[PDB]
């Protein structure tokens, strides 16, 4: 059966995601002329922006209020506010600057909200009074949740600045969660089909960034203050990701009596039907025959695989809760067996999650959740207490154990830093289906060709 | 009856063809024709006489240099499409050989060319001393002397040996004239040039199997197991001068009488060994096979002691895919053999109805014992063509076809699953553990959640309200079962790996004390 | 230095391609309502289809005369005349019907021109008055060339039959060669983005075809014999492929004036570079901001690899010649070594190809090209005459070699069967540049994995 167990150990051995901090500042990057601060010391930025380049290879701009000893002892509000004099002084076409809390400021207690209102009724009159230009407070402790719950926290304070509804409007907010380029291109496809216009929230597809002879191009999102503002007038708000759009979606629906329909994360064929089925139910729009036939074209590249390869694959999935979830479904789907699943932090809602309910109903071999877990509690159980596995799906901070036990590994989630261009690549939607599904047995096949492990079977399927 | 297609209408040919097995009808009433002539143009799925003698037969041989005497085109497209598997590292799967014969060869011959090959091959292959040179449809009809040649470097060359197979793709209507040709030209040219090492009282051949996915391995390891001694496999994993010493067995076992009783008859009339016949496949044919072989050789208690175990192990796998296969519709639609060995068996171990048999290039004696075996309201039909499969799946709706590769991705458009009758899905599938494996590819096929998703129309408005984000294979299967199955404590799923037959390449076993 | 050389062997050990029907076979499944039928033995076709069944897990219609022994004594033709009856009578809707020959047929000498003539005028008045039926000849003796050739014969000889010149239009005929459907879609995307319409011979990304709940999808080309007919209306015919595309393109240009553009292959930037050029030259149409840009996003993932994991890798490759040669270009622009390239029949113009020149001229490093090329040629250098190779580039048919002497491969060309999808990928144009270096490296990375060599190092590339 499927128990889900917490973490036993208290401490962390090998850590799954990173803290709340970094999931505001990957919110922020994925807006046009925004540029977060960071409120902390300098590692807090500059080692995230380096986790950035990981998955990426491209920079992006965020600064650092760059706490020292004096403001630790004292209070550091004064940090805060010469960093926006400075940043605003030197970059003319900022107009988005979160505010962005650490462990240290947090425990120190600056009084952000406040540092910024002075800043407004003061600095951003008297010195730049020509220019529009949004500070957003984000309360974001390191102690608390993880990268995870801090970009769902970032999501809802960035709608909460600026949703208004002025003007009512047919479009939605589709709140993408923390995916790549080619999952935002994915969606939008999906969206143009069923002609559905959305505030898509964030359009990332620009941090794919040329080198153009010119030297003219950088890495930028492009959601904008307008989209931003206009997510007061959809008609409704898809949070795909429960755990990364939950509070923005709520949020409006509180504030604004904006519906929320929350998840499923379209991964596989199933939830992607699901997805169609509440766009046409939110909007009344009809499924296009077009649509019908790409699945198609989708589940035909997955007959040539299920009974073949990937059932009864025993598989453990670790990353982001929606994707590890979402992927878990597919593959019961693909006839395959996950075995186990790293849910890498303290949220304590996962038992709430009805996907999780249902697995715990409907599974009926032995699987394990893991909350609160780290690499070790994967580990663990290979090295000590004999966990067999076929295949692992996660992103690459967890190679050195497929490197070192020689169970063969799928990249997926955040960040894919040991393979190239897995950005670019979709894993929601039919489209995601297809690449996931493909790739598995890519993965397998490579496999079963370094052990000789029937390599010669590659041949008429 | 005879049955006639809609599709076949204008080629009424046909109808002599196909034919239901009807209410009270015999052998006598009814059975189709058989190797016969193919009609033009109808998208036959036969092959060539080269693919039967060459292609099934000639290359699983595990020690030789196989080469195609006539252009590339003929080994190019007989390469890396079998997995007839060998304990000589896939040798015959890794290397083949063409002569590359060109234009120049079509008015002067390519017999200078043939020689140069042979010698360019052994040099490459210096651990290889064995050599078969198939004849191809060019260098048939160039007149070549192909026998002349092997001879020619036998006599040069004294420790090698040649083997000449002249079964050109024209050399009759389909696979099976070349089945013929290479086993009367084996018995004639090479049985009874060895004389073996025996190791064991009881010596057999066993015959017509090509160990694909490793069926020969599984098989063998039964016979070893009872202290038989395996003097030749015709042809699977099987070893050049183990075949040429097939004139001292005991006994010829043969399971695949279609390819390989040729050889057996006139083994038979030329040193009177005696054939036995014998199915490979579930458990009560294969359990009867073994007894018979036990006896035959007055070691029967062996035999039983191998089945009683085997069962013992497995027999609560298979049990349960049959709980939840039971009455789904099946086509047994592989070429030959296996179209008889599986149709009574899958029905009564499996559960599932045989709707269909095809044999692609079998005889009347290959329908007269599918016909014996399967059950009335049967469609049997000889020398398929694609229009006559489809239309049959749309009047039969199988639930699986168990088929070649081509037209089960022909099936795969039309929302029929199947396995791969002849190369096997996780195979291999001789055995009591295949029979299991067999069974599982079949329940995954059939209760498939993707072939669940793919029957679902998204743009209608009265769509199935999806909840979770998936469904289980039991999920689809185990609905309607009664609790006493759903709570089995002894029914359970396939518990071996993904390899079954590795470990009977590293296994010892216990020898027995000659009289 | 590049020194081209024969096989020194005249036998062959492993081939890389098949016989010259089968190319013919391929152009054939490529055209909307075509049948052919195969003259010879029933291997001809049934091995055949299963070749492109590799490939793609499709089926493709083409039919046998069922060449008997009756036949090769006293001529054949018959057969072929019972064959087009029986396909038309069983099968409405085929409008194009090739007579593809094989060794047995040419052998015999059955003259299968005069057999068209004769259902022409009888037959297809007689009883099939009401129906469009086009019978065309290819002559494909096995025993010169290959399929690559046969793939140029059958191209002319569909171009021959249809092409008229009596409304003459902006358009190109773009001859792709023999490529996946992903190719297919990035050149279409490319000629979009140049405003250029075209006759692309073949439409074949209707060959990735759905299962829709009906059952009533098929796989199948979409090049039409009104395509076909106007490829004499052209301004211009671009040959992509030399040794896939020069006898139809030259045959337009001398019947109909058409200026033909023959190559090169687009495979990498600088060839796609030549293509657009080229494009430009010949429609005057300008080269939009918007290919730079797609342009400068190619450039910038090959930028992340290629001086820090491309350079000096020792290659081997092998498959269509033009394949062969294009991926050599480009792998020295990525500063790697080709070292080894195999060109697998008897084509009498390779050493005369400028491409190839090319190389002779600018190479000094130890290069071969091996022409009447088998896999022995490969095998045996590596295994008793000391070749060190960081990575082969090849379709399925080579795989034992990398698997058994641990050379990683990348799948490229015809057939890919041991991996899954790839046909979906494009090799040619920008998209094509990103594909192939990108899964160069992961499969580099993969092997630096599998072997713990510096596998520590893909962490801040
Ligand atoms: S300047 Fe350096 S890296 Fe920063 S916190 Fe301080 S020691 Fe550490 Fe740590 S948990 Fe996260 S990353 Fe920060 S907000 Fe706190
Ligand atoms: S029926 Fe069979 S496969 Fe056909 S030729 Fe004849 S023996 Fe061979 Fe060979 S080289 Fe090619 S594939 Fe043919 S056209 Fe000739
Ligand atoms: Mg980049
Ligand atoms: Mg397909």
């Amino acid at each position: 059966t499927c128990e889900v167990k917490e973490k036993g150990r208290v401490g962390t051995i090998n850590p799954i995601f990173t803290c709340q901090p970094a999931g505001a500042q990957f919110v922020s990057i994925g807006i046009k002329d925004c540029i977060g601060i960071v409120h902390g010391g300098q590692g807090c930025v500059m080692f995230v922006r380096l986790i950035f380049s990981q998955h990426y290879k491209e920079s992006f701009e965020l600064a650092s209020s760059s706490l020292h000893e004096d403001g630790a002892v004292f209070g550091a509000c004064g940090r805060v506010e010469e960093a926006v004099d400075v940043l605003l002084s030197r970059y003319p076409d900022v107009k988005v600057v979160p505010i962005i809390t650490t462990c240290s400021t947090e425990i120190i207690g600056d009084d952000v909200d406040g540092v910024i209102k002075k800043l407004n009724e003061g600095l951003l009159k008297e010195k730049f009074p020509d220019r529009e230009v949004h500070l957003i407070a984000m309360h974001t402790p390191s102690f608390v949740g993880s990268m995870i719950s801090g970009y769902d926290v970032a999501v809802r304070d960035v709608v909460r600045h600026f949703a208004k509804r002025e003007a009512p409007n047919d479009k939605i907010n589709l709140l993408t969660g923390w995916v790549n380029p080619g999952d935002v291109k994915e969606l939008k496809h999906l969206l143009g089909e069923m002609d559905i216009e959305a505030n898509v929230l964030f359009e990332i597809e620009s941090f794919d960034s040329p080198i153009l002879p010119d030297g003219s191009a950088v890495s930028h999102g492009n959601t904008t203050i307008e989209d931003l503002i206009d997510t007061g007038n959809a008609r409704a708000t898809f949070a795909l990701n429960r755990y990364e759009g939950t509070k923005a979606a709520e949020y409006l629906q509180k504030k604004f009596e904006i519906p929320a329909i929350i998840g499923p994360t379209p991964i596989g064929i199933r939830n992607t039907d699901i997805f169609l089925q509440n766009l046409k139910k939110a909007t009344g729009k009809p499924i296009p025959q077009s649509l019908a036939h790409e699945r198609g074209v989708a589940i035909d590249a997955l007959a040539d695989l299920t009974h073949m390869f990937l059932a009864e694959k025993r598989v453990a999935i670790y990353g982001a809760p929606d994707l590890v979830i979402g992927l878990a479904e597919f593959c019961l789907d693909l006839e395959m067996k996950p075995v186990l699943l790293l849910l890498g932090d303290d949220n304590s809602k996962y038992v709430d999650d009805p996907r999780i309910k249902a697995l715990q109903e409907n599974v009926d071999y032995g699987m394990e959740i893991v909350t609160n877990a780290d690499f070790w509690e994967l580990e663990n159980r290979i090295k000590n207490e004999g966990l067999e596995l076929d295949l692992i799906l996660g992103h690459s901070k967890g190679r050195f154990i497929s490197i070192d036990y020689n169970i063969p590994m799928l990249r997926v989630g955040f960040p894919t830093y040991d393979r190239a261009g897995l950005f670019r690549y979709p894993t929601v939607g039919y489209g995601g289906a297809i690449w996931l599904a493909e790739q598995m047995a890519n993965t397998l096949f490579a496999d079963m060709e370094h052990k000789k492990n029937k390599e010669w079977v590659l041949n008429v399927w | 009856p005879h049955h006639e297609f809609e599709c076949s209408k204008v080629i009424p040919e046909r109808k002599k063809h196909a034919v239901i097995k009807g209410k009270g009808e015999t052998l006598a009433d009814a059975l189709p024709q058989g190797y016969l002539n193919t009609i033009p143009g109808s998208i036959s799925e036969r092959g060539c006489a080269y693919c039967g003698a060459k292609h099934v037969i000639g290359t699983p041989m595990k020690d030789v240099i196989h080469i195609s005497h006539g252009p590339v085109g003929c080994t190019y497209d007989t390469w890396q499409t079998k997995r007839y598997i060998s304990d000589n590292d896939n040798f015959q799967l890794k290397y083949t050989y063409a002569t590359d014969v060109k234009e120049k060869h079509i008015v002067f011959g390519a017999e200078k060319l043939l020689k140069q090959n042979i010698i360019e091959a052994f040099k490459a292959f210096p651990q290889i001393k064995r050599m078969t040179i198939y004849q191809t449809c060019a260098t048939a009809l160039i007149g070549d002397d192909i026998n002349a040649i092997a001879e020619e470097v036998m006599e040069e060359m004294p420790e090698v040996d040649i083997f000449v197979c002249n079964s050109p793709g024209f050399a009759g209507p389909s696979q099976s004239g070349g089945h013929h040709k290479i086993n009367i030209a084996w018995i004639n040219q090479k049985v009874g040039t060895v004389e073996p090492e025996i190791t064991g009282d009881h010596v057999i051949n066993y015959v017509g199997e090509y160990n694909i996915q490793g069926d020969q391995e599984v098989m063998v390891d039964y016979f070893k197991r009872m202290g038989i001694q395996v003097l030749s496999t015709f042809t699977g994993n099987g070893s050049y001068d183990g075949l040429r010493a097939m004139h001292r067995a005991h006994l010829n076992v043969l399971e695949c009488a279609r390819s390989a009783e040729y050889i057996c008859n006139e083994l038979r009339v030329r040193y009177g060994i005696p054939r036995l016949d014998i199915d490979g496949f579930g458990f009560k044919p294969l359990a009867d096979s073994l007894r018979k072989i036990g006896m035959f050789f007055g070691i029967e208690d062996r035999a039983k002691a191998i089945i009683d175990e085997e069962v013992a192990r497995w027999k609560p796998e298979l049990d349960w895919y049959k709980e939840r296969l039971m009455g789904k519709k099946v086509c047994l639609w592989p070429g030959g053999s296996k179209l008889w060995h599986w149709a009574h068996v899958i029905e009564e171990e499996m559960g599932l109805k045989v709707v269909s048999v095809y044999t692609k290039f079998g005889h009347q004696g290959d329908m007269e014992k599918g016909i014996a075996r399967c059950g009335e309201g049967t469609l049997a039909i000889d020398d398929p063509n694609e229009l006559e499969g489809l239309e049959a799946l749309e009047m039969l709706k199988p639930d699986i076809i168990l088929t070649g590769k081509r037209p089960g991705e022909v099936a795969k458009k039309v929302r029929v699953p199947y396995l791969n009758a002849h190369a096997y899905h996780n195979g291999p599938y001789k055995g009591f553990e295949g029979w299991v494996r067999f069974a599982r590819d079949i329940y995954n096929a059939i209760y498939s959640p993707i072939h669940q998703l793919s029957g679902i129309d998204i743009t209608k408005d009265n769509a199935p309200e999806w909840g979770n984000g998936f469904r289980t294979r039991q999920m689809l299967s185990d609905g309607n079962l009664s609790d006493a199955v759903r709570n089995s404590e002894t029914l359970r799923q396939y518990t071996g790996g993904y390899d079954s037959v590795s470990k009977l390449r590293e296994r010892e076993y216990p020898a027995f004390e000659r009289k």
